[PDB]
RNA sequence: AUGGUUUGGCACCUCGAUGUCGGCUCGUCGCAUCCUGGGGCUGGAGCAGGUCCCAAGGGUUGGGCUGUUCGCCCAUUAAAGCGGCACGCGAGCUGGGUUUAGAACGUCGUGAGACAGUUCGGUCUCUAUCCGCCGCGCGCGUCAGAAGCUUGAGGAAACCUGUCCCUAGUACGAGAGGACCGGGACGGACGAACCUCUGGUAUACCAGUUGUCCCACCAGGGGCACGGCUGGAUAGCCACGUUCGGACAGGAUAACCGCUGAAAGCAUCUAAGCGGGAAACCUCUUCCAAGACCAGGCUUCUCACCCUCUAGGAGGGAUAAGGCCCCCCGCAGACCACGGGAUUGAUAGACCAGACCUGGAAGCCUAGUAAUAGGUGCAGGGAACUGGCACUAACCGGCCGAAAACUUAC
């Protein structure tokens, strides 16, 4: 069904495909994983596979970390994330200790990537929300860049919940649909992915196949 | 990138000099013409002796741009004015006669015959 | 070592001649004209040059019929078969900004001699 | 080096300018000073790059050393001790040492001292 | 803007609370023999004679 | 018959103050629907309309004139909806109009003056206590103390649309004209992520240069003049840039189309039933989510040691797994929090190299009367990016932090 792989985000560079056009490709090191749990619905009430991804010296691991992955039957990694299957069917292909690298994809296969958006700290809400500015001239004092009314006056008497403004921004998960995979290389366990995926160089992304286009 | 209120240089020779965009034509509150691009303009200044006349509303496309347009290989064109050429319902120019280099986005949107009469096509 | 350089290598095109901003070049640009192939010469300044390796780009200035044209391609890029380097120009400046102001005996540059 | 993130130190960038140059001289003049810890966190990298450029110590170097300190007596010892001192270390000239916080403003503390153990 | 009302004392109390100061962390240290207290961020500077003892 | 969206009527509400129109900014709701969606009859041949039903998911342009709303006009568009909410919104903004004091015109008055007549000018105050809302923490709880990974009750977001191409110049139609259904591509507006490209920025980058003062002088530099001014300009942040999105499928339905047929020996889409049927609804896509008090699940780690009162419970101390503070930091950040590192170390700085920006350093030599040019020499200088390198700083260290039992069943 629906594939899956931990990696991380490298940075973004140029290629040409064969008709001489120009890709913007982000380069993911979809690295080694292994499999460290299988959730099966007879236990876990769902039907999911636990990954592990990264390198980590044994001594920075605590004792509960490193007794679930003594357990398991692997040496311990930095990440660990889950993929949710559909049904024991999908998760009938994965056994603990089993290793998955980048083929696991195929060149131009559709994608999901997954990472954590890069912090915006606290923002205004023409940053944060896009809000018009007022006026920079014409007698406009102190509110060039203030979002203005906030409510009603009387029967609203109040300020309804989900008004957008001004707060933190940034730093939450996010899922880009529908990528194109460019390239699948083997030798590195890097895959080329047209266009931007989220988050900074060196941050954790999930790669997926794509729920619509798949 | 033309906008309402630009003004353009006529690369023909209907005696227009000069033409006022009003409309960008290509759906609604759409913001910018670059190459390729039909607009609708008034002129401004006009020849003294030709066929149009200055306050006449016509149909233009746009041939030439300052902003710098990308292409699909990754290459970039830019012109020192922005220009333009009036038209016909038709797609076909005014004129007999189109001065200055084009672009070659002029092909793709089926301007065949302003294509064909350009001095040079880039 | 440019992490994403053993990706980037691959694609990197050789046989790029050796050229500076204020050489006069001429590029053979490759153009489609209703499914058939043909070389179209663009001949003139090289006014810019943003390293980048395979992100590399290079902006070629000429004067057509009275009108300035500006051209900017990849420098590996392989809609572009050959680059043919006429003559060495003797500048003081990286990048040539300046000759968008200048025309005709004004825009001439000198020849490296 | 790495310009400073947020805002100058003096109050404005040429103030700055100045500052870090005369706390350079101060430092190489003496030894070792005292200051806010800001301020010896931002003079390690400057006095550390002085102090290359006076390890190679050429005319054009000294030159360079002269376009920031503007005190030829501090260049001279720079360019005739300093340098030769360090020769065969590569890099970690100074070393800040954070020390009691000051009685008016609070102010943090530290000091900066080249290091002198070979 | 004005307050509105004079704040009751258990609302006034429970915000004024919150006005405190922390109690910084003391390790020992032996210099001139004498063990006493010291910062663990001025260490290094007590041992290195830096810091006055009283 | 509805409504209080119009002017009204009453004066119950305030004269120990309830801002008066438009506009901007930001909304939210209704459906009496402007477009898109589904139908019915056509005085519907097709196209296209008329007209009537269902449908509120999203969308619903920019300008000229006027203080205007209103309105007229100009270009478009799928469309340029009608209304409620103090005719929403001045402790959010404006002050053009109206509504003080100056002055003038017409008219009225003997006059002082006046005019729901005109004209020019004319101070818009406030450090947010409470509720509300947007974000971020601290404490306690979730029957030992911890740690990974999670299910999701329940919520929030998103929902737009055009042109062209194949089918097809067929159906219909005197011809003209003109298809249904179904696949494809390219767009506009909007949103998100991102920085390879393009473009902007750039107050510790490189270069040129003006005036002046200083470095004893020359040479070479520095301080000040908006970074003095110019020409560029990597990182970061950005949009004008790049990539992606709105789905598909299922369920129950609206108007409507029906099937099988009673009361009512026929009929009747209906009272028994069974089907189809929409951008509306439930799923489906994305995100938050166990303070979800029914405070969840799957696992893993520690799983122990004293002292006091009177041993009933309590209190105190010391610990484990683990955590925090201090320390080095970050593209994480108002603070806090979050994330990483801490000598069993590449966390930051330095140093070495590369990438990149600038553009040919100094000194010396040569040519020239000199201004200046050429060689040494892709030189010199340099931030953010990449890789090495313990040289400097992450330290002979402090504080927290683990179990009454009972009942029944097996």
């Amino acid at each position: 069904a629906r594939k899956g792989i931990l990696g991380t985000k490298l940075g973004m560079t140029q290629v040409f495909d064969e008709n001489n056009k120009v890709v913007p490709v982000t380069v993911v090191k979809a690295g080694p994983n292994v499999v460290t749990r299988i959730r099966t619905t007879e236990r876990d009430g769902y039907s999911a596979v636990q990954l592990a991804y990264g390198e980590i010296s044994p001594r920075k691991v605590i004792k509960p970390v490193a007794g679930q992955f003594a357990a398991a039957g692997v040496n311990p990694r930095r990440h660990v994330a889950e993929l949710r299957l559909d049904d024991e069917a999908a998760v009938a292909e994965y056994e603990v200790g089993q290793e998955l690298t980048a083929e696991i994809f195929s060149d131009g296969a559709y994608v999901d990537v997954t990472g954590t958006s890069k912090g915006k700290g606290f923002a205004g809400t023409m940053k944060r929300h896009g809000f018009r500015g007022q006026g920079a001239a014409h007698g406009a004092q102190a509110v060039h860049r203030r979002p203005g009314s906030i409510g009603g006056c009387a029967t609203p008497g109040r300020v309804f919940k989900g008004t957008r403004m001004s707060g933190r921004m940034g730093n939450d998960r996010v899922t880009t649909q529908n990528l194109k995979v460019h390239k699948v290389d083997a030798e590195n366990g890097v895959l080329l992915i047209k266009g931007a995926i989220p988050g900074r160089n060196g941050g954790l992304v999930v790669v997926r196949s794509a729920i619509k286009r798949g | 990138m033309i906008q309402q209120e630009s003004r353009l240089k006529v690369a023909d020779n209907t005696g227009a000099k000069e033409i006022l965009c009003i409309r960008v034509l290509g759906g609604s509150s759409r913001r910018y013409a670059g190459i390729g691009d039909v607009i609708v303009a008034t002129v401004k200044d006009a020849i003294p002796g030709g066929n149009v006349k200055r306050g006449d509303v016509v149909k233009a496309v746009v041939v030439r741009t300052v902003k710098e347009r990308r292409r699909a290989d990754g290459s970039y064109i830019k012109f020192d004015e922005n220009a333009a050429v009036i038209i016909k319902n038709d797609n076909d120019p005014r004129g007999t006669r189109i001065f200055g280099p084009v672009g070659r986005e002029l092909r793709e949107k089926k301007f065949m015959k302003i294509v064909s009469l350009a001095p040079e096509v880039l | 070592m440019n992490t994403l350089d053993f990706v980037d290598q691959a694609s990197l095109r050789d046989d790029i001649p050796t050229f500076s901003p204020g050489d006069t070049v001429n590029v053979h640009v490759k153009v489609i004209e209703g499914s058939k192939e043909r070389i179209q010469v663009f001949k003139g300044v090289v006014i810019r040059r943003q390293g980048g390796g395979i992100s590399e780009t290079f902006t070629v200035r000429k004067e057509s019929y009275g009108v300035g044209v500006e051209r900017t391609f990849p420098v590996h890029s392989p809609n572009i078969d050959h680059i043919d380097v006429l003559t060495r120009g003797d500048v003081r400046r990286a990048k040539l900004y300046y000759l968008r102001e200048l025309r005709g005996k004004k825009a001439k540059i000198k020849e490296k001699r | 080096p790495k310009p400073t993130k947020g805002p100058r130190l003096g109050g404005s960038s040429s103030h700055q300018s100045a500052l870090l140059a005369n706390l350079a001289t101060s430092l190489f003049e003496h030894g070792r000073i005292k200051t806010t810890e800001p301020k010896a966190r931002a003079l390690r990298p400057y006095a550390e790059k002085l102090i290359t450029h006076a390890k190679k110590g050429a005319l054009h170097n000294r030159r360079e050393v002269m376009k920031k300190i503007r005190d030829k007596d501090v260049v001279h010892t720079l360019f005739a001790e300093i340098g030769p001192f360090y020769a065969d270390r590569n890099g970690g000239y100074t070393r800040i040492i954070k020390v009691e916080n000051r009685k008016g403003d609070n102010a943090p503390m530290a000091v900066i001292e080249l290091v002198r153990e070979k | 803007a004005v307050p509105k009302r004079r704040m009751s004392r258990a609302n006034t109390r429970s915000r004024r609370a919150q006005w405190k100061a922390e109690a910084p962390g003391l390790v020992t240290v032996s210099v001139a023999g004498q063990q006493r207290k010291v910062p663990r961020r001025l260490l290094k500077a007590a041992r290195l004679g830096l810091v006055d003892l009283d």
